[PDB]
RNA sequence: AUAUCA
C-alpha cells in the first residue's frame, strides 16, 4: 500500500541499491515494508531536491542486534549563481 | 464659584450638589495664579449650544459615542465650567491646513 | 382566514442569464420556486399577485463565483389554517376510522369519535358512508368542520377536526 | 496640550535620528492616544481594553483572558474590524472592499 | 433557499415561546394585526372571505396572461371550465394546490360579482371586528346570531346579538342567486 | 503594537478618519484631507523678508506714477493709471496678502517658509513658460481683473469637502486655508506680470492645472491610513542606533505612557 | 437608508480602489464568458478588455458607497470622473 | 510559505481587500459549514445528498445557511464551544449604527 | 473538491459571545461518553461506544459518521457531552463567580445594595456593561449583611423595607479552585474573634446564582438569554470531536492520542470514581477529596499553566497541552493559524541583482515558473493558446499542470492517459505555468512597510535565483549577501488587478512615508553617473552610438 | 480507492505526495486533494520535546498492545507550584486506585532483563507473555516468582 | 530542543 511514485527498479532483491548506480530525485534508495494485517510501504527515497551516485552501502546490527543499513550518496557541487563566498 | 486658599472640609463639600438647578464650583486659588488657557499649547475651546451640538451630530451623522471626549475634570473643561453632554469646538493651527477644527464632548 | 402577505425570496442567477430577458427569467424562477409552495410559517403560497410590478432590485455579484443574488420582494395570496377555525369542505375519502374533507389546498380529517354518536359507519355501501338517523355522509357530501389542530407536514398542512359540536356537520 | 506635547515628543524621537516621517502619521497616532479623553497607551492595557470587537482585541496579547470575559459579558462583535473578517476569511471592509458593486439592468440594456 | 417576510425580529439564542395558534384571535407572529408592506408603512392584516379571494386570484392570473402574451410579441360549472383553462395558461401546472383552491373557491363562494363583494366588504368593515372575524362572517353562512357567535367564538362580546343578526340578514340578501 | 492599535483606522466617504466603531479620530485626514504622496516641500514667500522687501514684491498702486505696473508689463498699462475702481481691487489683493503674512507668522512662529503642501506651483509656472514660449520682452494680454478675479475663482474650486451646509462648508474653508496663502502669494498681480511674465492663455492654463493637481492630491476614501501611519513610524524606528533619554528606549517610554520616566525635565523660558 | 441622487455629496471622481475593483470585477466577468459591451479591437486579455470598456464608459456597474452610519450613495461608472 | 501577520498588514495598507481574502482562503485554509439561523452554531446535520438539513435541539429543518470560513476558524469555534463559550454566527444584523 | 449543498451561502455579520447553558450542552451533544477507553473493543480495531465516536465524529478514511456520513473532508465533527458528578468551577471564571458571590446574598440571592443607596443607583446608572459591573462590585463587596429595612428615600427615622433575609455575608477568599468563606458572626456583640470557616460548595453557589433576579443579574454583566451567571459553573462538559484532538494509528503496537484525549480520560475516571462514592456510603471527607480531584482535571484541561496549582504532566515529564495553551502564544491558533498562515502558490529563493531587468520586473527561475500555476478559464480569446500549453504539458516551459472540468474533477496532465487528446470546453480551467508579464507579489521579510510587498512583472529566466532591479533594493531592504525573498501568485482576474492596479512597483516610487521617492539610483550607476557628468568627460562617436542605441526608447536622432 | 472512470481490477494508482494529490495512473484523474504528511504528523506525538516549548507537540504515543488503552496523566510539580496541593491531589489519587498495580510486575521483568543483560525486544515479549498468562486458570496457583521467570 | 541564516 501507499507506494512512493518514485521508481523501485534500482533496488536489488535485498532492498538496497548497489553502490555505483547513479540515482536522482524521488528514487528509492532503501526498500522497507511494515507488515500489518498485505503490508504498507516504509521505504526511504532520496531527497527530491538532490541527486548523485551512491558511494557506499553498509549493513549492520546494533547493540541489541537490529539489522540496520547506512547509504552514502556522493555528488559534486559546482559553483552556481546564488552560491555564497 | 468658591475660590478657597488651602482646603474645604469634607463636611462643607457635601453641601455642593445640595441646591439644584443651581450649580456650585470649587477652585483652589493656587491653580488660578496662572491662566492655563493663555499657554502656547492651549488652543481655543468654544462651548456649543444644544442646537449647535444637535447640528454637529446631524452634519457628521454621529452618536455622542463617536465624538472625541474632553474629560469633566480637564483643566479647560473646568475653566469653561462644562457639564456632562456639553460639546467644545477646538480651533488649532495646522502645519498642514493652517486652521483645523476638532470637537470634544464632556465626560 | 386566506391572507394576502408581502414576502421576499433571494434568487441566485448564473452569469449566462445576464442578458435582457433577465427580469423575465427572474420573475419566472420566482414563480417556479414560490407558487405552489407550502410552509409552516406562511402556509400554502398559492398565487403571486401583481406580476407586472414584482420588485427585482439590484443584484449583488457573489465574489468568488460569477452569479448575482437578488432579493425579489413580492406579494401573494396564502392559506394558513388554524385550530378553532370553522371551515366548509367536500368529503374526499371515507373509512371505518372517519372521513377526510378537502378545504381548498388542504385535507382536514374527521375521526369516527369526533362526530356525534348517532352517525355510524356503513361499509355496505358504494361508496362507504356514515349514517345518522336523518343524515348520510359520503364522498360527495359538503360538511362544515371545526379544526381541532394542524400538523405542518413538508409540502402540506393536515388537520384533525370535529363535527360533534353545535352548528357543525352536513350542510 | 497633552496632544501637542505628545506629538512634539514623538516628532523629536524621529528627527533626533535624522529621519523624516510626514506629520499626518505621527498626528494620527497622537490623536488615537488622545480621543478617549486622556493618555490611552499602545499596550495590552490601553487600546486593547477599548469597546472594539472581541476577536480584534484577542489578536493582540491577551487572547484567552479576553475571550472568557467576552463570553461572560455576552459581547457582540459587529465584525467591522479588519481582524474579524480575516479570522472569518471574508473580504475585509478595507480600500477595495469599502464599497459594494452592483449591475444595473437599466444601463446594461442601454449598451447593446 | 426559502421565503422571508417584513417581520425582522432578532431571536438571539432565546428560542421559544411559540404560544399556540387559536381563534382567541391568537394567530401567528406572521398573521399579526400590525403588518408592514415593502414600502415600510405599517398596514393592517389582509384577510379574505372565499369570494373576495376567488376574485383576487382570478384578477391576478387574468393580468398575468396579459403580460405573458405581451412579452411573447418580440355560471359556476361554467366558471370551473373557464378557470381551469386560465390555470393551463398562466400557472406552472405542477401547482395542483392552486387548481383545487380555485375549484373549491368557485364552488363555495357566497358572492359571484365584484359589485356584490364590494358591499359585503363595506357592511362588514365598519363593525371594528378583527380581519379574521370579518372574513369568517363573509365566508360562513349563519342565520341565528348564535350560529355566528358559536362558529366565530372570538365575536362573543364584540357585537350585539341584534346588531349581528341585522348584519346576517343583509348578508343573506347579498348572496348571489347561483 | 502600533499596527494593532491603528489597523481599523481608515478614511470614509465623508473624508472623516474613523475606527471599527465609527468613532471619529481625525475629522479630516491629517488635518488637510490630502494624500501624503501628493505633497512636496514648498516655500511660502509672504512669510519672511523685510516689510519693505514684501512691499516691493507685492504692491501695485495704479494711483502713483512710480508704483504702477509699467506699460512694458501689460498692454493696458497706459490706460490703467489712476483707475480708482481697479485700485479698489488691488487694495483687496494687497490687504489679503498682508492678512496672510500675519496669519502664517502665527502658525509658523520661527518664520520657517518651507512646508510640505500639495501642487508644486513653482513647476506649473516653469512649464507654462516652456509650454507657451514666454517672451520675457513683450507685454502681457492680461487684465488686472483677469488675474485678481481669476485667482479668487480658482480658490472656490479647490474642493476637499462637498456637503451643502455651514458646518461642512466652513470645514472646507478651513482645510484649504494654508494652501491658499501659498496660492495668493505665488499668484499676486505684480508677481504674475513682472516675474512670471505670463500671457492670458499661459495664466488660464496655470489655473486649470493647479485645480486638476489639487483635486488629484486629495486622499481616496478607502485609504487604510491606520496601518500606513503605524508602518510609517514602525519602519524608521527599526533603523535606530542636556543628555536626555532618546531613540528606541524613549519611543518605548512614549508609547507605554510610562509613569516613571527616565529623564524628566522642564524648559523654563 | 439610500441617499437621493440630488443629495449625493461623495467625490464626483472615481477612487483608486473603485477603479481597481471595477477593472478586477469586469475582467473576472469577461473571463467567465460574460457579454462584452465594446468592440474588442483585437483584444484578448480580459483586463485589457475591462480597461477598454471603462475607457468608453460602457461598463454597466454601480458603486454603492457606504457611509459610516450605514447609509449610502450609488454612483454609476459612466458618471464617475476617471482622473487616475 | 507563511503569509504572516506583518504581510497581512501590508495588504491592509495597500487596500488589497480581495487579494488578502484569497491568500487567507482560496490559497490556504478555506472551508464550508452549515450553521443554524436560530442559535448561530455549527450544529447543523447537513445530509447534503438527500438534501436533509436539521438542527435538532432547535427542531429547525428550515432556517439553515451555508458559510465559507477558514477551517482554523471552524476549529477555533469548536474549541471555544468545548470550553463552554458560544460563538454564535449570524448572517443578518440587529444593531445598526 | 467539496460537494454541493443546497443551503444558502451567507457571510458572518455578527458574532454573539456567551456561555454554555448545561441544558444546551446536553441538547447539542450526539453522544454520552461513558468510558475512558479510546477505541479497542478490547484488543480490536474499532471505536468504542464510549469515548471518541460513541456516536461522534469520524476519522481514519472511513465514512461512518452517524447518518451524516460524508467523512473527514466534509464532516465538521459533532460534539459529545460528559455528565459531571458534582459541579466544578470553570477555571477562567472562578474570579467572576467569586465577585458575583461578593455582590449578592449567599442565602436569598439578592443584590446587597439597591435603588435605596445613592452611590448604588449612580453606579447602576452606568451604561457600560463592564464598567457598571466593576462599580457595582467595589460597592457591594464591603456590604456584609442582607438588609431587611433601609432608611427611606427622604427620612432616616422611618426605615422602609426592601427584600427580606437578615443573614450575614461571608468574607470569600480563594484557595486555588476552591472558594472559602469567613462569616463575621455576633456572639456577645464581639465574635469574630474566631469566625465560622467553611468552604462554599459549587452546588450552593449554583443555587444562589439560580435565585439571582433577572433584573439583578442583568445589572451585573449577564444576559438572560445568552449568559445567565448560573452557566459559569460547569455541570455538563462539552466533549470536542476528534478533529479538535486527532488520533493516529501507526503500527498496531504504536498509537498516538492527543493530550486532550488523555486529559478527558482523567476527567472521566475521576468522575466515574466520585459518582460511585456518592452513590455508596458517602464518607463526606473522602468525597470532597475526590471532588477536588475532578475539579483539578477539568480545570487543568482548559488551562494547565495555572498559578499556584501543580501542572498535569504526561509520562515523559512534559506538561499537558491545555486548550488555553493552543490558542495563546504567537504560533497559537490566533497569531499563527488565522492572523497569519502558510500558503500555497508561494515560492522562495536567494535573490541577486540585475542591471538588465526593468524596475518593475522580477527574474523568476524556470523551475519556480514550472511549479507555480495560474488557473485560467477557457474562453474564445485564449482557447487555442491554452490548448497548446496543455499539449506542451508539465515539463516544457510554457506548459500546464492540470485541467479543471465543469464536473469539478481535476485532470492531472502528468499522468492522465488523455493528456494528449484533451479537448477543452469554454468555462473549463487550465492551471497553466506562471509566464512572462504575470503580476506577482514579491516580498522581503520582515515587512514593516507597504513597500516590503510589491507587485512585479514575471520574467522567466535560467539559474536558481530571483533577480531584481537594483533601484528596488532599498524599499525591500535587500542586498545579495545571501538574502532570500518570497513570491506569491494571485489566482483570480480580480486579485491580479489588485496587484497591478494598486501595488505595482512604479506606483510605489513616491511614498507617503516621507512624501518623497523611496527608490533612487544606487552603487555602480550612482558612482558612474558622477564620473560621466564631469566637464572633463567627453565621448567619441563610436561609443556615443552604442550609448544611444542602448536607450530602448531613443528617437533615432543623433 | 478506485478510479470511477476506468475501473481496472488491479487499480494502478500513485500517491504524488509532492503535489499533495492521489492520482489514477491510467487516466490521470485526481482521486484526492487533501493529503497529509504522516512523518511530521507522527512528530507531534513522539518528538524530542521534553521541556514543553513546542506548540507542534500536542499529543503522546501509547502502546495498545501491552498496556491496553489506559490514558492517564500524573499530578506533578510545575513552575509556579505549592508543594501542598501536589500532595493532596496525589493523596486523592490513592483512594481511587489491584490489577492496575500488578503492572509493577513489568518492573520486575524490566529489572530482571537489565540484570541479565537482555535486549529491549526481549522485555516486551516477556511482558506480553506475562500479561496473557498471569490470570489464567491453566496456571492456577503456580509459584508467582517462577511464572515470570 | 540546540545550531544557524539576512
Ligand atoms: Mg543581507
Ligand atoms: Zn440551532
Ligand atoms: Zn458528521
Ligand atoms: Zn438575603
Ligand atoms: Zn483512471
Amino acid at each position: 500500500l501507499r507506494m512512493k511514485h518514485g521508481t523501485y527498479d534500482k533496488l536489488d532483491d535485498d532492498g538496497l541499491i548497489a553502490p555505483g548506480v547513479r540515482v536522482s530525485g524521488e528514487d528509492v534508495i532503501i526498500g522497507k515494508t511494515t507488515p500489518i494485517s498485505s503490508k504498507r510501504d516504509a521505504s526511504t527515497p532520496l531527497r527530491s531536491t538532490e541527486n548523485g551516485i551512491v558511494d557506499q552501502v553498509l549493513v549492520t546490527t546494533n547493540q541489541d542486534g537490529l539489522k540496520f543499513v547506512k547509504v552514502r550518496v556522493r555528488t559534486t557541487k559546482i559553483p552556481q549563481i546564488g552560491d555564497k563566498f | 464659584i468658591f475660590v478657597y486658599q488651602n482646603n474645604i472640609t469634607p463636611s462643607a463639600m457635601k453641601l455642593v450638589p445640595s441646591i439644584p438647578p443651581a450649580t456650585i464650583e470649587t477652585f483652589n486659588e493656587a491653580a488660578l495664579v496662572v491662566n492655563i488657557t493663555h499657554h502656547e499649547l492651549v488652543p481655543k475651546h468654544i462651548r456649543l449650544s444644544s442646537d449647535e451640538k444637535r447640528e454637529l451630530l446631524k452634519r457628521y451623522r454621529l452618536k455622542e459615542s463617536q465624538l472625541p471626549r474632553i474629560q469633566r475634570a480637564d483643566p479647560v473643561a473646568l475653566y469653561l465650567g462644562l457639564k456632562r453632554g456639553e460639546v467644545v469646538k477646538i480651533i488649532r493651527k495646522s502645519e498642514t491646513s493652517g486652521r483645523y477644527a476638532s470637537y470634544r464632548i464632556c465626560m | 382566514m386566506f391572507f394576502i402577505k408581502d414576502l421576499s425570496l433571494n434568487i441566485t442567477l448564473h452569469p449566462s442569464f445576464f442578458g435582457p430577458r433577465m427580469k423575465q427569467y427572474l420573475k419566472t424562477k420566482l414563480l417556479e420556486e414560490v407558487e405552489g409552495s407550502c410552509t409552516g410559517k406562511f402556509g400554502y403560497i398559492l398565487c403571486v399577485l401583481d406580476y407586472d410590478n414584482i420588485d427585482i432590485q439590484r443584484g449583488r455579484i457573489l465574489p468568488t463565483d460569477g452569479s448575482a443574488e437578488f432579493n425579489v420582494k413580492y406579494r401573494a395570496v396564502v392559506f394558513k389554517p388554524f385550530k378553532g377555525e370553522v371551515v366548509d369542505g367536500t368529503v374526499v375519502s371515507c373509512s371505518q376510522h372517519g372521513f377526510e374533507v378537502q378545504v381548498g389546498p388542504m385535507k382536514v380529517f374527521v375521526t369516527k369519535h369526533l362526530m356525534p354518536q348517532d352517525l355510524t359507519f356503513n361499509a355496505g355501501s358504494n361508496p362507504p358512508s356514515y349514517q345518522s338517523s336523518e343524515d348520510v355522509i359520503t364522498i360527495k357530501s359538503r360538511i362544515r368542520v371545526k379544526i381541532e389542530g394542524c400538523i405542518s407536514q413538508v409540502s402540506s398542512i393536515h388537520a384533525i377536526g370535529s363535527i360533534k359540536e353545535d352548528y357543525l356537520g352536513a350542510i | 496640550a497633552g496632544r501637542a506635547a505628545l506629538y512634539k515628543e514623538v516628532y523629536n524621537v524621529i528627527a533626533s535620528d535624522g529621519s523624516y516621517v510626514n506629520y499626518r502619521h505621527m498626528a494620527l497616532l497622537v490623536d488615537v492616544m488622545t480621543t478617549q479623553g486622556g493618555l490611552t497607551s499602545v499596550t495590552r492595557h490601553g487600546f486593547n481594553r477599548s469597546n472594539t470587537g472581541a476577536l480584534m482585541r484577542c489578536s493582540f496579547e491577551e487572547t484567552v483572558e479576553i475571550l472568557f470575559e467576552a463570553g461572560a459579558s455576552a459581547e457582540l462583535d459587529d465584525c467591522r474590524g479588519v481582524s474579524e473578517n480575516v479570522i472569518l476569511g471574508q473580504m475585509a471592509p478595507i480600500g477595495t472592499g469599502a464599497f459594494d458593486v452592483m449591475i444595473d439592468e437599466e444601463s446594461l440594456v442601454k449598451y447593446m | 433557499v426559502s421565503t422571508s417576510t417584513f417581520q425582522t425580529r432578532r431571536r438571539r439564542l432565546k428560542k421559544v415561546e411559540e404560544e399556540e395558534n387559536a381563534a382567541t384571535l391568537q394567530l401567528g407572529q406572521e398573521f399579526q394585526l400590525k403588518q408592514i408592506n415593502h414600502q415600510g408603512e405599517e398596514e393592517e392584516l389582509i384577510a379574505l372571505n372565499l369570494s373576495e379571494a376567488r376574485l383576487v386570484i382570478k384578477e391576478a392570473l387574468v393580468e398575468r396572461r396579459r403580460a405573458f402574451k405581451r412579452s411573447q410579441k418580440k355560471t359556476r360549472e361554467k366558471e370551473l371550465e373557464s378557470i381551469d383553462v386560465l390555470l393551463e395558461q398562466t400557472t406552472g401546472g405542477n401547482n395542483k394546490d392552486l387548481k383545487n383552491t380555485m375549484q373549491y373557491l368557485t364552488n363555495f363562494s357566497r358572492f359571484r360579482d365584484q359589485e356584490t363583494v364590494g358591499a359585503v366588504i363595506q357592511l362588514l368593515k365598519s363593525t371594528g371586528l378583527h380581519p379574521f372575524e370579518v372574513a369568517q362572517l363573509g365566508s360562513l353562512a349563519c342565520d341565528t346570531a348564535d350560529e355566528a357567535k358559536t362558529l366565530i367564538p372570538s365575536l362573543n362580546n364584540k357585537i350585539s346579538d341584534d346588531e349581528l343578526e341585522r348584519i346576517l340578514k343583509e348578508l343573506s340578501n347579498l348572496e348571489t342567486l347561483y | 503594537r502600533l499596527v494593532k492599535a491603528l489597523e481599523d483606522i481608515m478614511v470614509h466617504y465623508d473624508n472623516t478618519t474613523r475606527n471599527s466603531l465609527g468613532n471619529v479620530i481625525q475629522f479630516i485626514y491629517g488635518e488637510d484631507g490630502m494624500d501624503a504622496a501628493h505633497i512636496e516641500k514648498q516655500s511660502l514667500d509672504t512669510i519672511g523678508g523685510s516689510d519693505a522687501a514684501f512691499e516691493k514684491r507685492y504692491r501695485v498702486d495704479l494711483l502713483n506714477t512710480d508704483h504702477t505696473l509699467d506699460p512694458s508689463l501689460l498692454e493696458s498699462g497706459s490706460e490703467i493709471l489712476g483707475d480708482l475702481k481697479l485700485q479698489v481691487l488691488l487694495d483687496e489683493e494687497y490687504k489679503q496678502l498682508v492678512k496672510d503674512r500675519k496669519f502664517l507668522r502665527e502658525v509658523f512662529v520661527d518664520g520657517e517658509a518651507n512646508w510640505p503642501l500639495p501642487v508644486n506651483i513653482r513647476r506649473i509656472i516653469q512649464n507654462a513658460q516652456q509650454t507657451f514660449h514666454i517672451d520675457h520682452t513683450k507685454p502681457s494680454d492680461l487684465t488686472i481683473k483677469d488675474i485678481v478675479l481669476g485667482v479668487k475663482d480658482l480658490q472656490e474650486n479647490l474642493l476637499v469637502l462637498r456637503g451643502k451646509n455651514e458646518i461642512i462648508q466652513n470645514a472646507q474653508r478651513d482645510a484649504v486655508t494654508l494652501f491658499c496663502c501659498l496660492l495668493r502669494s505665488r499668484l499676486a498681480t505684480r508677481r504674475v506680470l513682472q516675474e512670471y511674465r505670463l500671457t492670458k492663455q499661459a495664466f488660464d492654463w496655470v489655473l486649470s492645472n493647479i485645480e486638476a493637481q489639487f483635486l488629484r492630491s486629495v486622499v481616496h476614501p478607502g485609504e487604510m491610513v491606520g496601518v500606513l501611519a503605524a508602518q510609517s513610524i514602525g519602519e524608521p524606528a527599526t533603523q535606530m542606533t542636556k543628555k536626555v533619554t532618546s531613540g528606541v528606549p524613549r519611543l518605548k517610554e512614549i508609547l507605554n505612557v510610562a509613569k516613571n520616566m527616565k529623564t524628566p525635565s522642564l524648559t523654563v523660558y | 437608508k439610500a441617499i437621493p441622487k440630488d443629495q449625493r455629496a461623495t467625490t464626483p471622481y472615481m477612487t483608486k480602489y473603485e477603479r481597481a475593483r471595477i477593472l478586477g470585477t469586469r475582467a473576472l466577468q469577461i473571463s467567465m464568458n460574460a457579454p462584452v459591451f465594446v468592440d474588442l479591437e483585437g483584444e484578448t486579455d480580459p483586463l485589457r478588455i475591462a480597461m477598454k470598456e471603462l475607457a468608453e464608459k460602457k461598463i454597466p456597474l454601480v458603486i454603492r458607497r457606504y457611509l459610516p452610519d450605514g447609509s449610502f450613495e450609488d454612483w454609476s461608472v459612466e458618471e464617475l470622473i476617471v482622473d487616475l | 510559505l507563511r503569509f504572516g501577520e506583518m504581510e497581512r498588514d501590508c495588504m491592509i495598507a495597500h487596500g488589497a481587500a480581495s487579494f488578502l481574502k484569497e491568500r487567507l482562503m482560496e490559497a490556504s485554509d478555506a472551508f464550508r459549514v452549515h450553521i443554524c439561523g436560530i442559535c448561530g452554531l455549527m450544529t447543523v446535520i447537513a445530509k447534503l445528498n438527500h438534501n436533509q438539513f436539521e438542527c435538532k435541539g432547535c427542531d429547525n429543518k428550515i432556517d439553515i445557511y451555508q458559510i465559507h470560513i477558514p477551517y482554523a476558524a471552524k476549529l477555533l469555534f469548536q474549541e471555544l464551544m468545548a470550553m463552554n463559550i458560544t460563538p454564535r454566527l449570524y448572517t443578518d444584523r440587529s444593531r445598526d449604527f | 473538491g467539496q460537494q454541493y449543498s443546497s443551503a444558502p451561502l451567507r457571510t458572518v455579520k455578527e458574532v454573539q459571545f456567551g456561555l454554555f447553558s448545561p441544558e444546551e450542552v446536553r441538547a447539542i451533544s450526539v453522544a454520552k461518553i461513558r468510558f475512558p477507553e479510546t477505541m479497542d473493543e478490547t484488543q480490536t480495531r474499532a471505536k468504542i461506544g464510549g469515548l471518541n465516536d460513541p456516536r461522534l465524529g469520524s476519522i481514519d478514511r472511513n465514512l461512518k459518521c452517524q447518518t451524516c456520513q460524508e467523512g473527514m473532508n466534509e464532516c465538521p465533527g459533532h460534539f459529545g457531552h460528559i455528565d459531571l458528578a458534582k459541579p466544578v468551577f470553570h477555571v477562567g471564571f472562578i474570579a467572576k463567580i467569586k465577585k458575583v458571590c461578593e455582590c449578592v446574598c449567599m442565602h436569598c440571592g439578592k443584590l446587597l445594595l439597591d435603588e435605596h443607596n445613592e452611590l448604588m443607583r449612580q453606579a447602576l446608572a452606568i451604561k457600560d456593561s463592564k464598567k457598571r459591573f466593576a462599580a457595582i462590585w467595589t460597592l457591594c463587596k464591603t456590604k456584609m449583611v442582607c438588609e431587611t429595612d433601609v432608611p427611606s428615600e427622604d427620612d432616616p427615622t422611618q426605615l422602609v423595607s426592601r427584600g427580606g433575609c437578615g443573614n450575614t455575608q461571608p468574607t470569600i477568599r480563594k484557595d486555588g479552585l476552591k472558594l472559602v468563606g469567613s462569616w463575621k458572626k455576633d456572639r456577645a456583640t464581639g465574635d469574630a474573634d474566631e469566625p465560622e470557616l467553611r468552604v462554599l460548595s459549587t452546588e450552593e453557589i449554583l443555587n444562589i446564582f439560580k435565585h439571582i433576579s433577572v433584573k439583578d443579574f442583568t445589572s451585573l454583566g449577564f444576559n438572560e438569554v445568552f449568559s445567565r451567571p448560573e452557566w459559569m459553573i460547569l455541570t455538563c462538559l462539552p466533549v470536542p470531536p476528534p478533529p479538535v484532538r486527532p488520533s493516529i494509528s501507526f503500527n498496531e503496537s504504536q498509537r498516538g492520542e492527543d493530550d486532550l484525549t488523555f486529559k478527558l480520560a482523567d476527567i472521566l475516571k475521576a468522575n466515574i470514581s466520585l459518582e460511585t462514592l456518592e452513590h455508596n456510603g458517602a464518607p463526606h471527607h473522602a468525597i470532597e477529596e475526590a471532588e477536588s480531584l475532578l475539579q483539578f482535571h477539568v480545570a487543568t484541561y482548559m488551562d494547565n499553566d495555572i498559578a499556584g496549582q501543580p501542572q498535569a504532566l504526561q509520562k515523559s515529564g512534559r506538561p499537558v497541552k491545555s486548550i488555553r495553551a493552543r490558542l495563546k502564544g504567537k504560533e497559537g491558533r490566533i497569531r499563527g493559524n488565522l492572523m497569519g498562515k502558510r500558503v500555497d502558490f508561494s515560492a522562495r529563493t536567494v535573490i541577486s541583482g540585475d542591471p538588465n531587468l526593468e524596475l518593475d520586473q522580477v527574474g523568476v527561475p524556470k523551475s519556480i515558473a514550472k511549479t507555480l500555476t495560474y488557473p485560467e478559464v477557457v474562453t474564445p480569446y485564449n482557447i487555442d493558446r491554452l490548448t497548446q500549453l496543455v499539449r506542451n504539458g508539465p515539463n516544457e516551459h510554457p506548459g500546464a499542470k492540470y485541467v479543471i472540468r465543469d464536473s469539478g474533477d481535476r485532470i492531472d496532465l502528468r499522468y492522465s492517459k488523455r493528456a494528449g487528446d484533451i479537448q477543452l470546453q469554454y468555462g473549463w480551467k487550465v492551471e497553466r505555468h506562471i509566464m512572462d508579464n504575470d503580476p506577482v507579489l514579491f516580498n522581503r521579510q520582515p515587512s514593516l512597510h507597504k513597500m516590503s510587498m510589491m507587485a512585479h512583472r514575471v520574467k522567466v529566466i535560467p539559474y536558481s535565483t530571483f533577480r531584481l532591479n537594483l533601484s528596488v533594493t532599498s524599499p525591500y531592504n535587500a542586498d545579495f549577501d545571501g538574502d532570500e525573498m518570497n513570491l506569491h501568485v494571485p489566482q483570480s482576474e480580480e486579485t491580479r488587478a489588485e496587484l497591478s492596479q494598486l501595488c505595482a512597483v512604479p506606483l510605489q516610487i513616491v511614498s507617503p512615508q516621507s512624501n518623497k521617492p523611496c527608490m533612487g539610483i544606487v552603487q555602480d550607476t550612482l558612482c558612474g553617473i558622477r564620473k560621466l557628468t564631469l566637464r572633463d568627460t567627453f565621448i567619441e562617436l563610436d561609443q556615443v552610438l552604442n550609448m544611444l542605441y542602448w536607450v530602448p526608447d531613443w528617437d533615432g536622432v543623433i | 480507492l478506485t478510479c470511477p472512470e476506468c475501473k481496472v481490477y488491479p487499480p494502478k494508482i500513485v500517491e504524488r505526495f509532492s503535489e499533495g494529490d492521489v492520482v489514477c495512473a491510467l487516466c490521470g484523474l485526481v482521486l484526492s486533494d487533501k493529503l497529509v504528511d504522516t512523518r511530521s504528523e507522527w512528530r507531534t506525538f513522539s518528538n524530542d520535546d521534553h521541556n514543553g516549548d513546542d506548540p507542534s507537540r500536542v499529543g503522546e504515543a501509547s502502546n495498545p498492545l501491552l498496556d491496553g488503552n489506559n490514558l492517564s496523566t500524573r499530578i506533578g510539580k510545575g513552575e509556579t507550584t505549592d508543594m501542598r496541593f501536589t500532595k493532596e491531589l496525589n493523596k486523592a489519587q490513592g483512594k481511587n486506585v489491584k490489577d492496575n498495580e500488578v503492572q509493577a510486575a513489568f518492573a520486575k521483568i524490566t529489572m530482571l532483563c537489565d540484570a541479565a543483560e537482555l535486549p529491549k525486544i526481549v522485555k516486551d515479549c516477556a511482558k506480553e507473555a506475562y500479561k496473557l498468562c498471569h490470570d489464567e486458570k491453566t496456571l492456577k496457583g503456580k509459584s508467582m516468582e517462577s511464572i515470570m521467570a
